[PDB]
């Protein structure tokens, strides 16, 4: 009933800017991250994920 | 063996220590309309022979107690109809390893 | 400690036993009667505690040894007691059984029928016959007939013992472990319900009156009722042939009844099969007497120069206190005569016993247990008891013995160096100069003990001090030269004495280079946080020294922290440390397996311009640093000469390049006779980078020789797979520990020859990068507008000055949702704006490019930093994140001041468009200030403590079974392989294996180990079974043939070759099946001696027995959390909490427990769609439009008009039948209407008209109903009430019970959710669990896919082995969010561990209960409560766990003792 | 620049040996705590522990 848009769908779901990263696992070249200086990785391929502090 | 519908008198459950030696049993159908037996988490389960038995033992220089345990309530245990003391053949799959062989003792 | 002391003597066990009043005064040396302490000289008061008796107080000598204060051990005598006193700990068991017994038959008040079984069964688990104990009550056929059943009883109990007795199932110690130890438990307690539940004694019908005690141990004795003194005198001719009960009153009734009941409690209190013999005694219980500590424990104290007495020994006088008044109390009662004592004069004497009994029994507890005893003066706080004493801080156990403070140590803050060995530590003179060992005077080493004599203390190496055979000790200290000189002479003179004639004369010296010491960084959270490392001492410099790649290890940033130096005073922990925990063997990660140590920072910055195709080096140079680092000097000598490689480039000129450094570092460090590596890897760098078609990104070594690619941290760093980890692999850690250490020093000097450092220039663009850099801000402008109307549901181009627009944002302003709705829709196309600016500037438009561009190349090798940093420090910040949200919004809609309400800018929203280097804008500026503000708030063990303390006594056996100290066997095999989770790495790696065979081939050396192996039987069986499995393949797991076992279950590996995990097995054969081809281009090495080999490093890859999983299993999970303090943003509980639900709590119900459904591939989406509205629960409060109620006043009357919306929607929504919502309100939402009012008022002080009727009747308050029966937008009907009465709020009263409503809902089903189909898994997601409704939707959904969180309801319903398998898979998950890596192994032990007893056991004082081990449970929570069940039972600790062993300081069990001395 | 005070005492300290507690014969105010202890443990080596 609302006039707004209260719902998600699945691609508006991208976190984050994209950057080129080599996925240790599938070895896509882009992976999503945030950050924490703690960096998140995600993968844009299988979605793997991994993160690094350091 | 007995299947019931639903309910029992629980006096009725006291003519369930009737007649030793010889075993009774009475099942939910309910219960029953499912095989546990199938099931993507449910391991292999086989009944071991006396000798089997003692020889486990006299291999592993082992008490009947210090095995593992289970305990007898389980439908499973219910399922092989295992009476005490026993011991089961089990295979788990390892994710590692492949097929990984164990036992525990009815109890 | 002096091991010249020998001791044979060994302490095997101890026993439980409470001390009697008797022998008490036996083993007294004195009693103490007098309140007073000392006199005015001080010395002792006869009588009073600090007699000399106990020991000899200060100058004063003892009176029981004589002794001096030095060698007098202390003495203790008594305190005699003129009244019993409970002992207030016994209180309660004691208690315990006075209601339960009859006080005239003195037999329990339970028929002695069942007490007769009881302690049959008892007597049966003393020598612990489980399933016996079960064989008993099944045996049954008037006190005739309760003669011989009962005496059945006895003779099949004895036949089946002395049939146990035949073999050695049991002998005459019993038998007694967990499982053992659980009925005990359980009966003992369940015998002990039954005592309280006994109304009517079966015995003699008697009626003994009820007790009521107190907390300060005063039980009132409740008078009978008349119906009990009724049937007491009507019974009280059958037996022919709210007061305080004192002390002594009590004492004598059970001594009767244990003269009585002494059969049945003779097992009750007996842990085990009593060979003494003793008999149960009242005694133990109460307390006649009291020992006093002696003197010296109980000294006084002081702060400094204010002395204070000792607490307890005030305790100690106010029980001499009121003892001697009611001593003299007595004194008055006996001259009271008993015909001057009135029938009122015994209330008065009784007043007077009461009195004196309460303070001296207060007295009692405010001696031992203050929570016991009454308050003092409302204040002054409760002096420190023996009970407040055991539990002190973390308890005595924790804080003074499982943690103590030690000698030869010292903690100073620590410094790094490249210059000394990994392995090695810098140390200052200053502890030089303290630190001794005790050196046995030898033959080899006289003259340089005579030269550290000759240096005396003070010049290092020193020597400090001299023991002789005598054990006398000599300070050098005061002592000149020449005096030390003839020592010196006199140090290897011979032994006078016969005694020490064996015994020979010991040296301290101060440390040199040869010794060790062991190093420790707090907090500890992993064993490599504690190290050995070899010793130099550094000159002139005043602190430690350390080198960087041990950082890691200890974690250690150089903040400043500070470290623990430790020093073992003899050689076998010396020898311990060095060969074990010493550096090398730490190598990988122990949890993982993956590479802990390696070179960092600079280091890697070094490595990419060495290896550069620029590096070009003159011979002197090229010498000088081959030579610069090795050092020939040290032990590192594979050749005594320096040998070398040609130059490159002969002509016209020689050079050398950095490649052929390296290969030159590998020459001379690499062991002659064997051959070099071969490997194949790659580097973190794109080929790009370096020009058109560089190969360098790959990286290859041949014959040990580096022929491509530029070093790395993906090599010489930590990374898996490295040229570090892959020599390790090959050659082994001692050559790799060299060849790391080598690297730093020969870097080290690289360094100093072109150094390094960055620029201003490195962070400036080119022109155009800025010109870019504009291009695409400046697009950015309309961007947020646009996020906008699409959220409102507006047209694109809906100019921000809207009021509608402006309207729908305060209106969304008001939600929550909406709000963070809107931002992540802002977030996303944004986040794309910034994904171009950086892809275009870094790296093409910078001003200098990689190599030469020091930023870049530090974040690009890797040294430290990612392109993050620099990227949003040259491209810009883009929009700040809070937490998943954008900067919350002041209630006047503005973000800032600085801008109007609802705007729709982006950068009004947080969005940077800055960078480091341009500067940034004070709004922009103060925004950020926030997101710093996040991990700071955010920044802003207990568990592991747990787990590891139940887990001590985990080890590994020879069997290859895993065994707590008990020998509980706990996994057949250990990770279902038992290969060491260390040498894990290679094994899948058959092509690296494939190279480098032959010196492959040399490690192994199979030659001298075909003695002792069977060669065959293994991979014969192991071919057959594989046939079957083959034969076997696609049928399912219940279907699986289980004629042929897996052949590690029918061979110890260690014992022969072949006995293989299948996936291993499988996997080779999968290997050699396709690779074939290289076997060809091989060197001639045969697959089939490739398979015999990998085989070898299979069974060489086999764990040591005797290994401590467990501890290592604790670490491997309790650590890594820490990293987990943080989380990003299903929505379960997740982190610690989620976690501790598992293994702290075990928890019956989670929070969010999830039914994973998969459903069968033939349903559509829609059907499932539609299949989770169904099953989806659904509420009135949902349905409901609008409602409209009206109220009149001949009576009050009440109109109520519900609104709902258009059928077809909800019934398309919520899959709705106005029928039910037409059933629903039919029934159960009227009989809860009208209900609540009546409380309510109560606390004020055609079909249709037929449909109509029936509710009307039923429901007093109703005169209509009605509703819409076609469209059914509405319900509405009528209600009336009383005239007079008041007025009640209807809306309220409704609103409250439509949000109650229950149109439809499901078993234990709350919602069901259909989340993406990941991983090519389609399943639906929903909260509460059932599995049984589950099992009708069976057409949609498999069952056998179903998974939840609920796992005690999989062991409820599933049994114990699924459910252990969920566990694992859960925390993985855990993990698996956080992306960190865990062996299953641990897992697994960790799962087989809490399942032991088929059921769902945390770790908690519940899980440790069944311990049989009892030390482990007393050091764990309370120090009290334990210890009384103890003796109680009266158990023999067998000594099994460490915790134990430290209690009395005794070596491993378990560890070495695994290993025996012979 | 600027020069820190100290927040921390730099002072080391090391004993080999000294006065000793009275009550337990131990060294009187290093600490060695449990999870110190344990690690011995993992590592194995009993007379090191000892
Ligand atoms: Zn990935
Ligand atoms: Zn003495
Ligand atoms: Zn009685």
């Amino acid at each position: 009933k609302s006039v707004v848009k209260t719902s998600l769908k699945k691609n508006e779901l991208k976190d984050g800017a994209t950057i080129k990263e080599k996925c240790p696992q599938c070895g896509n070249e882009e992976m999503n991250y945030h950050t924490l200086a703690t960096v998140f990785y995600t993968c844009t391929s299988c979605g793997y994920k991994f993160r690094t502090n350091n | 063996i007995f299947v019931y519908q639903n309910n029992i008198t629980p006096s009725a459950m006291k003519l369930v220590p009737s007649i030793p030696p010889a075993t009774i049993e009475t099942f939910n159908e309910a219960a029953l309309v499912v095989n546990i037996t199938h099931h993507e988490l449910v391991p292999k389960h086989i009944r071991l022979s006396s000798d089997e038995k003692r020889e486990l033992l006299k291999r592993y220089r082992l008490k009947e107690s210090q095995l593992p345990r289970i305990q007898r309530a389980d439908p499973v245990a219910l399922y092989l109809g295992l009476k005490r003391g026993e011991v089961v053949k089990i295979i788990r799959k390892s994710e590692t390893s492949g097929r990984y062989a164990s036992y525990r003792i009815c109890m | 400690m002096d091991i010249s002391k020998p001791v044979g003597s060994e302490i095997t066990s101890v026993d439980f036993g409470i001390l009697t009043a008797k022998e008490i005064r036996n083993l007294s040396a004195k009693q103490i009667t007098n309140p007073t302490v000392l006199d005015n000289l001080g010395h002792p008061v006869s009588g009073g505690l600090y007699d000399l008796a106990l020991g000899a107080f200060l100058r004063n000598l003892c009176s029981t040894c004589g002794l001096d204060e030095k060698f007098c051990p202390g003495h203790q005598g008594h305190i005699e007691l003129p009244v019993p006193c409970y002992n207030p700990l016994f209180f309660n068991q004691l208690y315990i059984y006075l209601r339960a017994s009859c006080l005239f038959c003195h037999h329990f008040r339970l028929k002695s029928v069942e007490v007769h079984r009881y302690a049959c069964k008892l007597r049966l688990l003393q020598y612990g016959l489980i399933d016996e104990s079960y064989k008993l009550d099944e045996i049954t056929l008037s006190s005739t007939l309760l003669n011989e059943l009962k005496s059945k009883r006895s003779e099949y109990v004895d036949m089946a013992i002395a049939k146990a007795l035949s073999d050695g199932r049991t002998t005459e110690r019993g038998s007694f472990t967990a499982t053992v130890n659980d009925e005990r438990k359980k009966l003992v307690h369940e015998f002990h319900k039954k005592l309280l539940s006994r109304g009517k004694c079966d015995n003699c019908g008697m009626f003994s009156p009820k007790f009521r005690k107190d907390g300060f141990t005063k039980i009132f004795e409740t008078a009978l009722n008349e119906k009990q003194i009724t049937n007491n005198r009507v019974k009280g001719f059958i037996r022919q042939d709210s007061t305080y009960i004192l002390s002594t009153e009590v004492k004598n009734i059970l001594d009767t009844v244990f003269r009585k009941e002494q059969c049945v409690l003779q097992y009750v209190f007996h842990s085990r099969p009593n060979l003494s013999r003793k008999l149960v005694k009242a005694d133990s219980f109460f307390m006649d007497v009291l020992v006093v500590p002696p003197t010296r424990f109980r000294l006084p104290s002081k702060l400094g120069e204010e002395v204070h007495e000792n607490s307890q020994n005030q305790l100690l006088s106010k029980v001499l206190t009121t003892s001697l008044l009611i001593r003299d109390l007595n004194d008055d009662l006996s001259k009271l005569q008993k015909d001057k004592v009135s029938l009122e004069d015994r209330r008065v004497i009784f007043s007077r016993l009461m009195n004196a009994f309460v303070t001296i029994q207060n007295d009692v507890n405010a001696f031992i247990d203050s929570t016991k005893a009454q308050g003092r003066t409302s204040g002054k706080v409760p002096i420190p008891g023996v009970k407040q004493a055991l539990e002190k801080k973390e308890g005595l156990f924790r804080k003074h013995m499982m943690g103590k403070r030690v000698n030869y140590a010292a903690r100073s803050v620590i410094s790094p160096d490249p210059n000394i060995e990994t392995n090695e530590i810098g140390v200052p003179p200053v502890f030089a100069v303290k630190l001794t060992y005790p050196e046995p005077v030898t033959a080899y080493n006289i003259a340089e003990l005579r030269q550290a004599v000759i240096n005396g203390p003070d010049k290092w190496p020193g020597a400090t001090q001299i023991q002789n055979e005598d054990g006398s000790l000599v300070s050098l200290i005061g002592m000149s030269v020449e005096q030390r000189k003839a020592l010196a002479n006199q140090l290897l003179t011979p032994s006078s004495n016969v005694s020490t004639h064996t015994l020979n004369k010991k040296v301290y010296r101060h440390i040199k280079n040869r010794d060790v010491v062991l190093m420790n960084r707090q907090p500890t959270l992993h064993k490599a946080s504690m190290m050995g490392h070899k010793v130099r001492v550094l000159p002139n410099e005043k602190t430690l020294r350390l080198h960087y790649a041990n950082t890691g290890a200890y974690n250690a940033d150089f903040d400043g922290d500070e470290m623990n130096m430790h020093f073992p005073q003899n050689e076998n922990a010396r020898a311990e440390a060095l060969n074990l925990a010493n550096t090398d063997s730490q190598y990988l990660t122990p949890t993982s397996g993956s590479p802990v140590r390696g070179l960092i920072q600079d280091h890697i910055s070094a490595g990419v311009w060495l290896t550069s195709k620029d590096s070009f080096f003159t011979r002197e140079q090229y010498q000088q640093y081959i030579y610069g680092c090795i050092r020939p000097e040290d032990g590192h000598t594979t050749r005594s000469k320096i040998v070398t490689l040609p130059p490159t480039i002969f002509k016209p000129y020689p050079l050398w390049t950095g490649k052929q450094i390296i290969t030159t570092v590998l020459l001379n460090v690499t062991p002659p006779d064997m051959p070099g590596i071969n490997l194949i890897s790659k580097n973190k760098i794109k080929n790009e980078y370096w020009g058109k078609g560089s190969l360098e990104n790959e990286v290859l070594f041949k014959d040990g020789a580096l022929l491509c690619g530029i070093l790395d941290k993906s090599q010489y760093g930590a990374s898996k797979y490295g040229i570090v980890h892959s020599l390790h692999e090959v050659y082994g850690p001692e050559v790799a520990a060299k060849v790391l250490s080598v690297l730093g020093r020969l870097f080290t000097n690289y360094i100093t020859a072109t150094a390094f450092t960055c620029g201003m220039d490195d962070l400036r663009l080119t022109a155009e990068g800025n010109k870019w850099r504009t291009d695409i801000l400046k697009t950015s402008v309309d961007t947020g507008r646009e996020a906008a109307a699409e959220v409102t549901n507006l047209d694109k181009d809906t100019p921000a000055d809207d009021p509608e627009l402006l309207k729908r944002l305060q209106e969304i302003l008001r939600d929550n949702n909406k709000s963070g709705i809107l931002d992540a829709v802002t977030s996303s196309k944004v986040n794309a704006i910034t994904s171009q600016v950086v892809s275009k500037c870094v790296p093409d438009g910078t001003m200098k490019k990689f190599p030469c561009n020091s930023m870049q190349a530090m974040a690009l090798s890797g040294a430290k930093g990612s392109n993050v940093n620099v990227s949003q420090i040259m491209c810009l910040l883009g929009q700040q994140a809070l937490e998943g949200r954008r900067v919350p919004v002041m209630v006047s809609g503005k973000t800032l001041p600085s801008f109007k309400p609802y705007e729709t800018d982006a950068m009004a929203g947080g969005y940077v468009k800055g960078r480091f280097y341009s500067g940034i804008k004070p709004q922009e500026y103060y925004f950020h200030c926030m997101a710093g503000r996040e991990g700071l708030i955010d920044t802003a063990g207990y568990l592991q403590r747990c787990l590891t303390k139940q887990l001590e006594g985990v080890h590994v056996s020879y069997d290859n079974s895993i065994r707590d100290a008990d020998g509980t066997l706990v996994q057949f095999m250990y990770g279902g392989d038992a290969i060491d989770i260390t040498k894990e790495s290679h094994m899948t790696q058959f092509e690296f294996c494939l190279d480098n065979y032959y010196a492959l081939l040399k490690k192994y050396n199979p030659s001298a180990l075909i003695e002792h192996l069977d060669v065959e039987s293994a991979l014969k069986y192991s071919k057959k079974t594989l046939k079957y499995r083959k034969k076997h393949s696609k049928e399912p797991h219940y279907k699986q043939s289980v004629k042929y076992d897996p052949v590690l279950a029918k061979y110890n590996p260690a014992k022969y070759l072949g006995s293989v995990s299948e996936n291993f097995q499988d996997k080779l054969e999968s290997f050699l099946d396709k690779n074939s081809k290289l076997f060809k281009s091989s060197d001639g090495v045969n697959e089939k001696k490739f398979r015999a080999l990998m085989q070898l490093k299979y069974m060489r890859s086999l764990i040591n027995p005797g290994e401590a999983v467990g501890i290592i299993a604790s670490q491997s999970v309790g650590e890594p959390s820490t990293q987990m303090t943080l989380n990003t943003f299903a929505n379960v509980t997740l982190g610690i909490p989620r976690l501790r639900e598992i293994v702290m709590t075990a928890s019956a119900a989670i929070k969010t427990p999830q039914m994973t459904l998969p459903i069968w591939n033939d349903v559509s989406d829609e059907q499932a769609d539609t299949f989770c509205k169904s099953i989806s629960k659904v509420l009135l409060s949902e349905v409901i439009d609008k409602v409209i109620v009206t109220e009149t006043t001949a009576a009050r009357s009440y109109v109520i008009h519900m609104r709902f919306f258009d059928n077809n929607e909800y019934s398309e929504e919520y899959d709705v039948s106005k029928e039910e919502l037409q059933n629903v309100i039919s029934n159960q939402f009227i009989h809860l209407l009208e209900a609540a009012i009546v409380k309510e008022i109560k606390k004020q002080k055609k079909v249709q008209r037929d449909r109509q009727s029936a509710i009307i009747s039923h429901h007093r308050f109703i005169t209509k109903y009605n509703f819409d029966d076609e469209s059914g937008k509405w319900c509405e009907f009528k209600l009336e009430l009383a005239a007079d009465t008041e007025k009640l709020l209807m809306v309220n009263i409704v609103e409250e019970i439509c949000r109650k409503s229950i149109i439809r809902q499901i078993p234990h089903i709350d919602r069901c959710v259909h989340p993406e189909p990941e991983n090519g898994k389609r399943v639906l997601v929903t909260e509460g669990v059932n599995f049984q409704a589950m099992w009708d939707q069976e057409a949609f959904i498999d069952v056998d896919g179903i998974t939840s969180n609920d796992v005690a309801a999989v062991l409820k319903t599933y049994g114990v082995e699924a459910a252990r398998n969920t566990i694992v898979n859960e925390i993985n998950n855990v993990f698996s969010r956080y992306a960190i890596s865990v062996s299953f192994r641990h897992l697994d032990l960790i799962a087989d561990m809490m399942t032991r007893q088929g059921t769902y056991l945390a770790f908690n004082r519940q899980g440790m209960e069944t311990s049989t081990s009892s030390f482990m449970k007393m050091s764990y929570e309370t120090t009290c409560q334990f210890l009384t069940k103890a003796v109680l039972d009266n158990e023999r600790e067998q000594l099994d766990s460490p915790s134990a062993r430290i209690v009395v300081g005794k070596l491993n069990n378990v560890g070495t003792g695994s290993f025996d001395v012979l | 620049y600027q020069r820190l005070r100290h927040m921390v005492n730099d002072k080391f300290q090391v004993r080999s040996t000294g006065p000793v507690n009275s009550l337990t014969m131990q060294p009187v105010k290093i600490r060695v705590g449990e999870m110190e202890r344990d690690a011995l443990i993992g590592h194995g080596t009993s007379f090191l522990l000892q």
